[PDB]
């Protein structure tokens, strides 16, 4: 199939780090300007965790989308074009933990 | 594999512990229409749905409820369900058989076949 | 069949020079539009006195919505649920079970007028003239909660404007 | 054994014996009808399947007619669309207007058929 | 001379014969360039010769215009220089080739 | 208008207009609120005779877009439509 | 009628019970409850007599009732119900 | 038919339109796949995905084809095809006072040539696209959120997203922000199954 934007997996793996080098020089500056009430580590933490919830991920085609789409958010980020309540929106702090123990879940509800 | 799960921005609840059937829907049996039954159906796995406090309303935090995804054969409603990373469930379309009717058997002359009133 | 706006070229006589001159020193078109608006201060103010005056109103006017009784006094909703099935907004919530008469009434009928689009198509599709957009506009409350309409607060307002309702009814079904 | 026969031109090929409904239903048209059921003896009362036959004078009941060879069946021709609404008219001369307060309405047969044809 | 062409954007040519012959003649040699037996040569160079032939023939660039019905003779001139440049481009596409690929199975089936 | 004979002279100065004539408010020139009933008329298809359906049914008189070209399996260059002719200048007011 | 808690039945037969929550919100409010139950109204009305073994009733006012029914009057131990209306018929025997 | 409640069916139109559906097809063989008239006078000229950049130039800068406007730019998700996003172009013939319309397909991953170059005004409507559906338009200017929210996920027009979404929006006072938490409805969308068991159309009747 015509690829997107690499033919390799590690020419994909290229744009992933790009994006990630970025993405870790940012945290810095989006606490500051921001004003967060977290840590750098917090942020470069969670920009850590993101990246490793697509890393199960082979097909390069979805390698690239996944860094567009990474790279869009970055530019809403440095542009201050998200607020602080969509940067703080990846720290789920409103919602409960969800305990995924099978007998912690029969307790709660009738979810499966 | 199209593995396009981590696109569509579907949470990870609403991927794994989802249940997909995919069915050709059955003949309403208060009609002897058959159009509906002619395009295969997508849809999830019913969950709870409580009632309002303030008004007895049905609430619900389903938000895939009513999906109902409809698909020209089988092959597309599997592979449909294969890109977005669905445990899918598929049922084998059912058919009436071919019948032999024949109105004059209902004056058979030695079989059981005579009917009593027209 | 078409018209061309400006697209028009000034005449250069001296008269006219002189004029164009003289509009641009003495502000002419700037005193033009100062008596304008001074002759729209002699006017009289289209205000009315609300709400001692009230804005005009038709017989369609589609306000708060109300359940209509038959002039026995029996309710006409009879539950065929299409006012229900054709709300754009899914606002009406409708139950049914047979009444101990056995008639066809509504055990719950509840419309969210925070939700309601003020459409109209309710009242166009009863058959029974029974839920029916009344004349009033003026029902704002202090929480959300008052505006989730039960079946009673229908009820209850129907009884309220009946005589209004009736009248617009019979003033307008001509031209349904 | 197959018999050959015509639902509007197209070739079909049916059992002998087969009546003209289940020949239109083998190419995807169902005649509409109110009488006959598939598990139930054939009436021929209601006459809603009325259909016209290519070349033939008199409309023949699809419920109950059986086919022959060489027979093209015009379902959706000008004979059949008049005996259809003329059916469907005398259904509805006596039916009550209780549609708002009749269980069946919405999945009722005589509505949809009344819609359709 | 006329005073303006009424479009914003649009100047008015003083040679506008020139012009167009000139355009007229380098849209030929495009198309000369492009094989023979392809439609888009044959119905271009058909195009513009009627059109090369009623420029020549009319002197008045009221008539002419009225004779090209293309508007305003600025507006044939533009419709050329595109006339040219898409020449150009699809000397480049060749689109006269066979087709790429035909659609997968029922891709232009409606309904489904 | 209740404006006195000075005032409405100097308003219509001050606009430059007879503002008594075109009154924006409206005093008596409305339609009454009482109307008469009406007495709407019957549609074309209204006919107890030569009116069955199926010579009416525009919906059913569709037909599926024909198909031009497909790729499965000296003539003249042909424009969408004919070139639109030339709008004219407007005899009311040519020039606003 | 009245609940045992003191509350106001409606028509369908709704009160919340005293080991119900929801009641709470009638604390410092009113509870909204229609005082006109239709099924007592309707009973009230007579049976009409009509000689004729088939009546049809439109709910009166024509098009400003119900779609018009047709009711048999054959049924000598009970009354012909409009199914819209409400009202009761019956044959004079 | 005729009589008043017909719509009257104009053939000159339906006659020119297939002529220029034909002149289409001829000179670009290489991406032209299909040309259909409609029945109400609509030409549509389906295109293979390779052929939006040189089909689109045609259709602009040709003599006998002024479709100098750029009418409308959409998708259409249908998920039963291996290309459920079809891309429709709807473009202006202000010379010749027509209209036509360009079909493409696209997979999920495939990307599409952005038309930008042709249409300046394909800009926000690519976008647009890629917002509700997930297309992709490689060579785009500036290719982002136009629609949705800033942090959004998920593109909704596509027919398996949920009509409510998967999140929803409150004010909380203890972290003093909006915050987006998983969709919980007072009142679940009651969902109608109104389609009628009978057939209606005879002449759209797919084969068995
Ligand atoms: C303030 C907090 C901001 C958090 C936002 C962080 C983000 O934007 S996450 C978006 C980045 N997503 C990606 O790069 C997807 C990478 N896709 C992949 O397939 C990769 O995991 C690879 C290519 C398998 C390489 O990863 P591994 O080294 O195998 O593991
Ligand atoms: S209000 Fe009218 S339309 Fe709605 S359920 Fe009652 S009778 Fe039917
Ligand atoms: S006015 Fe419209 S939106 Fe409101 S209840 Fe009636 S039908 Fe529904
Ligand atoms: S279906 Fe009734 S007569 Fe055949």
């Amino acid at each position: 199939v015509k690829p997107i934007f690499s033919r390799d997996m590690n020419e994909a793996k290229r744009r992933v780090r790009e994006l990630y080098r970025a993405w870790y020089r940012e945290v810095p500056n989006t606490v500051h300007l921001f004003q967060l009430d977290i840590s750098v580590k917090q942020g470069r933490d969670k920009v850590r965790e993101m990246f490793m919830k697509n890393a199960h991920v082979t097909d390069p085609r979805v390698v690239d989308l996944l860094v567009i789409k990474g790279k869009m958010e970055l530019e809403e980020t440095i542009n201050v074009w998200k607020q602080r309540t969509h940067i703080m929106r990846f720290f789920h702090e409103t919602e409960a933990p969800r305990p995924t123990d099978f007998l912690s879940k029969f307790y709660v509800g009738h979810d499966p | 594999k199209l593995d396009i799960t981590t696109l569509t921005g579907v949470p990870e609840e609403h991927i794994k512990t989802r249940k997909v059937r995919i069915f050709v829907p059955a003949r309403n049996n208060m009609q002897s229409g058959v159009n509906n039954t002619k395009k295969w159906k997508m849809e999830f796995d019913t969950r709870e749905r409580w009632e309002n406090p303030l008004m007895g309303w049905s609430s619900t935090a389903d938000p895939l409820s009513n999906l109902v995804l409809t698909f020209s054969t089988k092959e597309d409603a599997v592979a449909f369900a294969e890109k977005n990373g669905w445990s899918f469930d598929v049922e084998e379309r059912k058919v009436p058989k071919p019948k032999s009717k024949s109105y004059g058997a209902n004056f058979s002359w030695n079989k059981r076949t005579r009917v009593s009133t027209k | 069949t078409y018209k061309f706006v400006n697209m028009r070229e000034p005449s250069m006589d001296m008269k006219s020079v002189t004029d164009r001159a003289a509009q641009t020193l003495l502000w002419t078109e700037l005193v033009r539009g100062l008596g304008m608006t001074l002759s729209y201060l002699f006017r009289e103010p289209a205000t009315i006195n609300y709400p001692f005056e009230k804005g005009p109103l038709s017989p369609r006017f589609r306000g708060e919505h109300a359940l209509r009784r038959y002039p026995s006094g029996e309710e006409r909703c009879i539950a065929c649920k299409l006012c229900e099935a054709v709300c754009p907004a899914q606002a009406i919530t409708i139950e049914a079970e047979p009444r101990a008469d056995g008639s066809r009434r509504t055990t719950r009928y509840d419309i969210d007028m925070t939700k309601c689009i003020y459409c109209g198509f309710c009242q166009e599709a009863c058959p029974v003239d029974a839920i029916v957009e009344g004349p009033n506009f003026e029902f704002s409350t202090e929480t959300h909660e008052e505006l989730l309409y039960n079946k009673e607060k229908l009820l209850n307002n129907g009884d309220k404007w009946e005589a209004e309702i009736a009248a617009n009814i019979q003033a307008d079904y001509l031209y349904r | 054994n197959l018999i050959e026969v015509f639902v509007d031109g197209q070739s079909v090929m049916v059992e002998p014996g087969t009546t003209v409904l289940q020949a239109c239903e083998k190419v995807g048209m169902q005649i509409p009808r109110f009488c006959y059921h598939e598990r139930l003896s054939v009436a021929g009362n209601c006459r809603m399947c009325l259909v016209e036959i290519e070349k033939a004078p008199k409309v023949v009941a699809a419920c109950a007619m059986p086919v022959m060879k060489g027979w093209n069946i015009l379902t959706n021709s000008e004979k059949s669309k008049k005996a259809r609404e003329g059916v469907m008219e005398f259904l509805l001369a006596n039916h009550p207007l209780d549609c708002p307060i009749c269980d069946q309405g919405g999945e009722c047969d005589l509505q949809d058929q009344s819609m359709m044809f | 001379l006329k005073k303006t062409t009424g479009l914003v954007g649009l100047a008015v040519c003083e040679t506008p014969h020139e012009r167009l012959k000139i355009l007229y003649t380098k849209i030929l040699d495009v198309l000369g360039q492009i094989p023979k037996n392809a439609a888009y040569r044959k119905y271009t160079e058909q195009i513009t010769n009627e059109k090369l032939g009623m420029v020549k023939a009319e002197p008045d660039v009221k008539k002419l215009e009225e004779q090209l019905q293309g508007g305003q003779i600025e507006e044939v001139i533009l419709q050329a220089e595109n006339e040219l440049s898409l020449a150009r481009k699809m000397l480049r596409w060749k689109p006269w080739e066979p087709l790429v690929e035909e659609p997968p199975a029922n891709q232009w089936k409606w309904p489904i | 208008a209740s404006a006195t004979r000075v005032i409405q002279l100097l308003r219509n100065w001050a606009s430059g207009r007879d503002l008594q004539a075109k009154l924006q408010l409206r005093y008596q020139e409305i339609s009454k609120r009482t109307q008469p009933p009406p007495k709407l008329p019957v549609g074309p298809s209204h006919k107890l005779s030569n009116n069955y359906y199926c010579t009416r049914d525009g919906r059913r008189e569709a037909m599926p877009p024909s198909i031009v070209m497909s790729s499965q399996k000296e003539k003249k260059a042909v424009t969408p439509a004919p070139p639109i002719k030339r709008w004219e200048l407007s005899k009311d007011q040519p020039y606003l | 009628r009245t609940s045992p808690t003191g509350e106001k039945v409606t028509h369908t037969g709704q009160a919340y019970d005293d080991g119900d929550y929801r009641r709470v919100r009638f604390s410092d409010r009113q509870k909204e409850v229609n005082e006109n139950f239709a099924i007592d109204l309707i009973a009230e009305q007579p049976v009409s007599e009509v000689g004729s073994r088939v009546i049809s009733c439109d709910g009166g006012g024509g098009a400003l009732g119900h779609p018009r029914v047709y009711i048999n009057l054959d049924k000598e131990t009970k009354t012909g119900t409009c199914g819209y209306c409400g009202l009761q018929f019956r044959q004079p025997h | 038919d005729t009589r008043p409640t017909i719509r009257p069916r104009n053939d000159v139109v339906h006659k020119q339109l297939s002529a220029f559906g034909q002149y289409v097809a001829e000179i670009l063989p290489k991406y032209v796949q299909q040309v259909q008239v409609s029945c109400f006078n609509e030409l549509e000229i389906f295109i293979h995905p390779d052929g939006v950049i040189p089909v689109l130039t045609f259709l602009r800068d040709h003599t006998n084809a002024q479709f100098k406007s750029l009418a409308d730019l959409t998708a259409v998700d249908v998920p039963t095809r291996q290309n459920r996003f079809e891309i429709v172009y709807n473009l202006l013939s202000l010379r010749f006072n027509s209209r036509i319309r360009v079909k493409t397909y696209t997979d999920e991953l495939t990307p599409i040539e952005s038309s930008v170059t042709v249409y300046k005004a394909a800009n926000w409507y690519e976008r647009e696209i890629w917002d509700m559906f997930g297309v992709f338009f490689a060579n785009h200017p500036d290719l982002r959120r136009i629609l949705t929210d800033y942090g959004f996920e998920g593109h909704p027009f596509r027919k398996d997203f949920p009509l409510s979404g998967y999140v929803e929006l409150r004010y909380d006072d203890e972290v003093k922000r909006v915050v987006a938490e998983p969709v919980e409805l007072a009142q679940e969308f009651r969902k109608f199954d109104l389609n009628s068991p009978w057939e209606a159309f005879p002449a759209y009747r797919q084969p068995p």
